[PDB]
RNA sequence: GCUAAUACCGCAUAAUAACUUUAAACAUAAGUUUUAAGUUUGAAAGAUGCAAUUGCAUCACUCAAAGAUGAUCCCGCGUUGUAUUAGCUAGUUGGUGAGGUAAAGGCUCACCAAGGCGAUGAUACAUAGCCGACCUGAGAGGGUGAUCGGCCACAUUGGGACUGAGACACGGCCCAAACUCCUACGGGAGGCAGCAGUAGGGAAUCUUCGGCAAUGGACGAAAGUCUGACCGAGCAACGCCGCGUGAGUGAAGAAGGUUUUCGGAUCGUAAAACUCUGUUGGUAGAGAAGAACGUUGGUGAGAGUGGAAAGCUCAUCAAGUGACGGUAACUACCCAGAAAGGGACGGCUAACUACGUGCCAGCAGCCGCGGUAAUACGUAGGUCCCGAGCGUUGUCCGGAUUUAUUGGGCGUAAAGCGAGCGCAGGUGGUUUAUUAAGUCUGGUGUAAAAGGCAGUGGCUCAACCAUUGUAUGCAUUGGAAACUGGUAGACUUGAGUGCAGGAGAGGAGAGUGGAAUUCCAUGUGUAGCGGUGAAAUGCGUAGAUAUAUGGAGGAACACCGGUGGCGAAAGCGGCUCUCUGGCCUGUAACUGACACUGAGGCUCGAAAGCGUGGGGAGCAAACAGGAUUAGAUACCCUGGUAGUCCACGCCGUAAACGAUGAGUGCUAGAUGUAGGGAGCUAUAAGUUCUCUGUAUCGCAGCUAACGCAAUAAGCACUCCGCCUGGG
RNA sequence: GAGGGCGCUUCCUAAGGUAAGACCGAUGACUGGGGUGAAGUCGUAACAAGGUAGCCGUAUCGGAAGGUGCGGCUGGAUCA
RNA sequence: AAGGAACUCGGCAAAAUAGCCCCGUAACUUCGGGAGAAGGGGUGCUGGUGUAAAAGCCAGCCGCAGUGAAUAGGCCCAAGCAACUGUUUAUCAAAAACACAGCUCUCUGCUAAACCGCAAGGUGAUGUAUAGGGGGUGACGCCUGCCCGGUGCUGGAAGGU
């Protein structure tokens, strides 16, 4: 249902890249703008755009591929399910894929990255790895 | 696997059966359903070695002792080895042992016990079935 | 009868103790807090002494002035299983009063009020000392509570209660009971769950040993005293460590064993010899381990104690600090001489040939074996792993992800309720701001400890002990608005409600029509018809079937009818009415998240059957007759009861199916067909998009395979449910 | 005179009896099912369209495998 | 006394319990009952205070005894039969006998059938098949199997008589 646009959206990204196609979709939030923002900054998609007047505005996003439409994103998932707001510490925020994976956590400051979540002693909700 | 379902759910288990139903042996005060502090033996009694028919196609004949059990259980457990010296009203040790070829058993008998003699220099341990290291 | 008191006791003297007061800063439902008037009562006038500005030390009541210790109870937190552990509770639950207490407190008790708990587990039953800790698992954890430390509880059993500051008290009392002893029978006495030790019972004896120096406590001014606490000695290979019984040279297969295809092969560095050596022990034993501090006296310092006295504080010396004791250690080290065995060999994991066997006796955790040469067994040799321990079972952990939070599955292999609701409960479209509740940061609590990560010393070095840190929701308090929750706020962009469309076997009643079956008469004629592979079954000459008609009645309504529709399914098809849901197409007209669910509870619901009352054509359980064959209680035939149908109540179980839960999101296409919306193709034709439908193939994905795949067995999340090897 | 033990009844009251259970174990003439072993005997079923394919829920008749019937599904055939 | 049913075929008779209040109450059940189950307690008077509408309180006084006597259930377990209430031989027998609702079958379309009377007349009943008459059985629960040879009954007519 509508109750998880986060993993609905990341699952939809797995439809876009696993189906090897151009554009995925997302209604208008601020959190998903931070999703394509942070992960576009980490080089995984190629667009940040949404429908210009809608509270359900379609964030339609071109992807950042490999060399032949090749995947970059493989193990895409939401960590914290809607049945479990994952509340971890700040001091030993763990590594992902021995460093080969992303990490994005809504800390008390904001929703920051892996090592910025590690050594700044900021902690919050674990969201998504690759 | 909902929120309440995965909280109702324990790490439960149901297959829990130690192979020794045991009143070993024991502390005979008045009531003797004292349980369980099990031995690998019995300082008890049995009566008579009987002969057991083995399975198909095991053409043999094996020696089970008519095991006294005060807890309403099998009058049998296996006597290993060739021959036996015991008789009725003899204290009989109780190996925890099972043979698929021997039907209706749960236990064996410790041969090579205080009431057991044998012939040593056995190629397995020289000293079971009532034997020792040979003093010549 | 009387002493004595380092007993008692009246009785002024003690009042911030409690209250009696008078004002209030304070004060919080209660309230807490300074002073503003009146009350109880003390001693071992003791003690050793000292001596003296004739007064100075150890103490009990004077009793406070606090700390300190050790307790008290209340609350938060987690602290077993059985809902085949449902209704439970009578002082129960409130209020008032009183007694008590160290205290609020049905803490009790009186009186007056009737609540309260509980299906999100209360009571009742089993079971349990609990925790730190500790074994195993990489961890997650599982598991244990041994021994150590803390708390709790107990003292043959049960119950009271005094004392004591403190007990309802292992070695107090009193009562009872149960044993036992003595009794001249009239009476008395006791409880090793204290350390021993005895008898029970087993796997489970520490010894019926010393002293308190090495502390620990108790009094005593000190001395002293006692302590089965502790320290030690002795029992247990019961565990952990550490060394070893020989080492070095010298190996030929050597004598030697065994196999043996007659060769070769053991002894593998004592090896057959040779050279030595003292681990542990031989003996002589030198020493013999410091196990050790002052309390007792002196000196000197301080309070310098009206006083130096005396004494007290504590800065010195003298002074015993024993039990392991000639104790570990060390010299002389004696001779290789006193001092290694246990398990295992079919694999399963490394170690097979002589080998009586002959499925024989036996061996075994699994596969198993043994019936003629068995590396299975008995059997010797060689080997494979270990050691003062080996192996065996008894328990537990792991593997086992074998309840899969980490770390499951549900189409068939175990599984989606038989389907609907709309109770809790769960989950939440977007956005504005607050909130910091949760969430992250800082301070605060944390096991006395003991224990890990390190280090130190040491019984050597060992092992482990002693030490020293480190490492911790044990906690409470500042910040963070990024998420959730909440609080207020907004929009529709989900849902639904509007206005237009249609559609259907959607339900429920009220009726109607025809064909067809069977039967009532019936024309008028003769054995017929039945059934199969055939007939007997049978009926029928009482002459009929069959054919001519009209009537009667029940049932059901061929093409319509279809991978068609509707309905959650169950299911629904002559025709016509009655009132009747449910979608979809468009639509923002409108609410502004009203959403999804769904345990519980509720409803509906195949098929029969069961209740009452009808209707009773055809069909057909039950049964009969005839084949059938050995037989036929079956398939066939002849029949033929229940039953099938109608109103009227029930079961709640079906291959419920698609052995495929519900919600919604995503997306190669080839494809069906409905009915709309829109275009569309125009001088009538015929095409394209859109929605719910239901196929068929097949992209990706996909599984054990089979297969699924837009109405996913693909990729996600919320509600539920199942599932743990078989009988 | 106060007060005092005794003087002096009551309260709670430990145990014992009572009654009417409930729970739980042991126990039991005969007896229902199930499993095991023989290799007796009865039988053709279930398995191929396994000899009437079945498989369910249900009623009902058999010594028994089983049958008859209500309705449903292939986990069913020659291929209908 | 003491002892109890040992007497007897048999606790037969007597005994003993019972009132009122207040507790409490098993079994199965057709869910009402059982059941007054059982078993238990109290019960007199004096003053209070609360009893008058109203018990309970407090204390005391007493008592052998407190519905002081009279009057007023013995209970329980189990089985068979019958359901029950009713009725039943007065001059014997009260029951398992009868009856009874119930259930079953059969007969009767009306001037009923059936019945009474020679008939007439009348009942049946101002009744109309849910009614009337006869037969069985006797609630409720389960169930009612087989055999039409014979008998009777019904119906049919071919033939014999």
């Amino acid at each position: 249902v509508m109750t998880d646009p986060i993993a609905d959206f990341l699952t939809r990204i797995r439809n876009g890249n696993m189906r090897k196609f151009d554009v995925v979709e997302a209604p208008a939030s601020k959190i998903k703008r931070q999703i394509a923002e942070i992960l576009k900054a980490e080089g995984y998609v190629k667009d940040v755009e949404y429908v210009e007047d809608n509270k359900q505005g379609v964030i339609r996003v071109f992807l950042k591929y490999g060399k032949n439409g090749e995947k970059v994103i493989t193990n895409l998932k939401r960590i914290s399910k809607p049945g479990l707001r994952v509340y971890v510490k700040s001091d030993d925020v763990p590594k992902v894929l021995n460093g080969l994976g992303t990490a994005i956590i809504s800390t008390s400051t904001g929703v920051v990255t892996d090592k910025v979540a590690r050594q700044t002693n900021v902690g919050g909700e674990v969201i998504a790895y690759i | 696997p909902t929120i309440n379902q995965l909280v109702r759910k324990p790490r439960r288990a149901q297959v829990t059966k130690s192979k020794s139903p045991a009143m070993n042996v024991g502390y005979n005060s008045r009531k003797k359903v004292q349980t369980k502090l099990a031995s690998p033996q019995k300082r008890g009694v049995a009566t008579r070695v009987g002969t057991m028919t083995p399975k198909k196609p095991n053409s043999a004949l094996r020696k089970f002792a008519r095991v006294r059990l005060s807890n309403l259980m099998e009058v049998t457990a296996y006597i290993p080895g060739i021959g036996h010296n015991l008789q009725e009203h003899s204290v009989v040790l109780l190996r925890g042992g099972r043979v698929k070829d021997l039907p209706g058993v749960r236990y064996h008998i410790v041969r090579g016990a205080l009431d057991t003699a044998g012939v040593a220099d056995r190629k397995q341990s020289r000293s079971k079935y009532g034997a020792k290291k040979p003093k010549a």
